[PDB]
């Protein structure tokens, strides 16, 4: 009567999915991508990413991209990293790109594997500990080379302005942009003023990602910028976050992926928490604070559902949140956030979901 | 009561409906997928174990054929350990404490199903 | 001032450890094996195993050997199955033994990975679906011998009576002896008569092994037994494990290494469960029951904890019970087992336990 | 009190403590291989009052531990301070770079 057949598409249209990426950590070298419907929280399907996977979904919504690390005999033999391809309405393997042995192994913020504006190169973090940036070139399914000038630095920010520039976050407590030619190598790079002290000021590296410029929330409160809508990046800061009443009661950021930014109101988005002290940073979200950007007010305050990280969607004006293992979907259209629903038991241990892209050319 | 696409996905989801009788394994219909169809990305196996479930919809006994999807990891949902007419390995069809998945391309355990043959 | 430091040993005596094989099902590329003290419940150590790993230590308490499938993209890829040998001390990895591509993929039955009495071959259930024995000499570090003879059965039964000889289950409802020599290679084989009717009382495939016979029990509660005091197999049975009061609650055995023998003493050990039907034969124990084998009778009953695997160590009078995360530590030295332990959190699905040899 | 999170030498660990993993804090547990390199940090002494350099050299080449997870985080930076950042796998330099616990190395005085 019946026959179980395969060769499926993912049930649910592009634009109704999400990626929690669930690093397992208590089984690490079975990480995995979860896909889910977030507008009623249905698990649609799955990737395999053996060791500590990092993912992304290529900008022009028809790939998975994702970065992870196989040794011959899991725990002894040849260690091979590799970006693979995967196609998105399918989730089949299609490609594997080698990289030198030196793939960064940690935790999943974004800035650690990201692509160009315009989708042709992957860039990605190595660290053997010494860091270097690794350009991938999808199309030629090959690696370039190591973008050393990037040594000392930290995590990819690209510049959503340009077709194949990005920034990266060094230890002088400055940036450095990278403007790659058509072949994946470095054709010029400049360095911007310092931005933050490193010693007295440190900055989470998530960015607040808008079109020409990124905002950063420091360990204490404190808000920079990085404006690259001009031919090198202008520096500045700090703000504070924090009025009389929140420093009294030593509101600080905390998480991982813990900002985001909505382009077109610039709202900014952060985890916070009372009681800040050192060693608070990572601590989950009592609140979240929506601030505006252009006037330097908090324009709304919500409970934080123990939130570590976070993901904004421009196009359909979404907030998800994350605590680790559930997803919360939040409709951001105006200055409160409102709760539409929970997905439960997304993953075992994610801090990074991500939608599926549509439009945003 | 022979069409779980038609029915409440609730009760299809469940290690007590009907035709899942001798499933030891993540349901299928869980995990991307439905009864009959694998999780994308995720291989039919050619091998099964098998069994008959009764349908008390409808009064009748069928044969049950318990395909896996393989060649991806654990989907870890709907995990069910049904027993009912299972028998050991001595009666290896019967059988289901080991992998169906064992004869494909990829062994790698996905879920499992149960697919309607007949009466 | 202080350094880190590798190359250490298991900090407690071979005779304290037992291997809680974890099978991981959630995420069973990453199966491992945990070794623990079953004196305090001390986390001593572990080993990695990959997809479904199965485990046993060798019987002179030296080495581990684990079986394994590796691919070489996990998911895709060329398959490798493996035997492994381990130092038990040490717990590094010494030698890959290649296996052709059928090694059973399955839960962990004591039966599906075995070796000889003495010591120098281990025996293994392929399933192709065609199942098969292999033979693995652990000295030449090689795959041997496909016992084809087997066809149709399974599992692994040794004969602790004999240096390379062991039985296995088959369809008929008997025995099939296979006699390695020295080379590994089968040096003779025999079928017993009909044990068991497969159809109308199936047998758990774990054996309550004696020196020279083993017994089993069946999904309805009764037992049957295969005596290899001599070349050729005597089989009998079925006696019932029940009384007229047992059956009016419909008790029957349920589990997976479910049974077990104290030898000194002739006591067998069977996990148990009331309101017995079709279906539930995997049921956790309600109670354990403690039955004499020369009597055939009951002689003491104790509450199960829900566990669903055991394991008997001869020499300190000792039963490990283990409901799929912990494990539970009996004195068994006197009829009624005494509870001196449990150890929680030992894994998050394991069906089962051994402890490390000790009897040479 | 050498198992648990709020010990003092362990005022950076992001992982599993190998003392909970048949190892010490100075010893890998069997089979496991120390790493080389580490994040490090600075804890306060409750009994002295004198802060050390504490060394998390992770051990290697097993699959997780998963006892004893830590996440404390007193003086640790992100990876452009790359030293005192412990969201990354101190192993990723190790033959093998499977993570299986973090030790808590006591290096003297800051
Ligand atoms: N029905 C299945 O194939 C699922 C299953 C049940 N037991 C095992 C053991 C190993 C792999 C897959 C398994
Ligand atoms: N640093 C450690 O000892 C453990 C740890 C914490 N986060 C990660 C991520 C990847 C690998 C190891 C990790």
């Amino acid at each position: 009567r019946e026959v179980l057949t395969g060769g499926h598409s993912v049930s649910a249209p592009q634009e109704n999915r999400i990626y929690v990426m669930d690093s397992v950590f208590m089984h690490l070298t079975e990480s995995r991508v979860h896909v889910y419907d977030y507008t009623n929280g249905k698990f649609l399907g799955m990737v395999p990413t053996a060791f500590n996977g990092h993912v992304q979904v290529s900008n022009d919504g028809k790939k998975i991209y994702t970065m992870t690390t196989y040794h011959e005999r899991i725990t002894r033999g040849k260690r091979s990293d590799v970006v693979e391809v995967w196609d998105a309405d399918k989730l089949t393997f299609e490609k594997e790109i080698s990289l030198p042995p030196k793939r960064v192994q940690g935790l999943n913020y974004d800035g650690l594997f990201r692509q160009t504006t315009d989708g042709k190169f992957i860039v990605l973090q190595n660290a053997s500990p010494a860091t270097s940036i690794g350009i991938v070139d999808v199309a030629k399914g090959d690696y370039v080379e190591d973008v050393t000038a990037a040594a000392g630095c930290w995590s990819v920010i690209p510049q959503p302005n340009r077709p194949r520039s990005f920034m990266t976050i060094c230890g002088d407590g400055g940036l450095l942009t990278i403007n790659l030619g058509e072949d994946g190598k470095v054709a010029s790079q400049s360095r911007s003023k310092q931005m933050f002290s490193v010693k007295d000021d440190p900055i989470f590296i998530a960015p607040a990602l808008d079109k020409d410029k990124a905002h950063f929330v420091s360990y204490y409160g404190n808000v920079y910028s990085a404006d690259f809508s001009g031919d090198e990046v202008k520096v500045d800061g700090p703000w504070s976050l924090l009025n009389d009443e929140d420093k009294a009661k030593n509101w600080v950021p905390g998480g991982y992926n813990l900002v985001g930014l909505h382009r077109a109101s610039g709202r900014m988005y952060v985890f916070m928490h009372p009681d800040g002290k050192e060693g608070t940073h990572k601590f989950p979200a009592a609140e979240i604070w929506v601030m505006d950007t252009k006037t330097k007010q908090r324009v709304a305050r919500i409970p934080g559902r123990d939130a570590l990280s976070m993901t904004i969607d421009q196009q359909r004006n979404l907030m998800l949140t994350l605590d680790g293992g559930n997803v919360n979907v939040y409709d951001i259209s105006q200055p409160e956030p409102k709760l539409l629903r929970t997905i439960e038991g997304a993953a075992e241990a994610s801090l990074q979901v991500q939608f599926h892209p549509v439009g945003g050319t | 009561s022979l069409n779980p696409d038609l029915a409440n996905e609730d009760e299809v989801n469940s290690c007590d409906y009907w035709r899942h009788c001798a499933v030891d394994g993540f349901l299928c219909s869980c995990c991307g997928g439905t009864t009959t169809t694998c999780p994308p990305g995720s291989t039919p196996s050619p091998i099964s174990w098998i069994g008959t479930c009764h349908n008390p919809h409808d009064g009748k006994d069928y044969l049950i054929s318990y395909h896996d999807c393989c060649g991806k990891t654990a989907c870890g949902r709907c995990q069910c350990n049904t027993q009912t007419r299972e028998r050991p390995g001595y009666e290896f069809f019967l059988h289901n404490d080991v992998n169906w998945c064992m004869a494909n391309e990829n062994s790698t355990f996905h879920c499992t199903t149960s697919v309607l043959v007949g009466l």
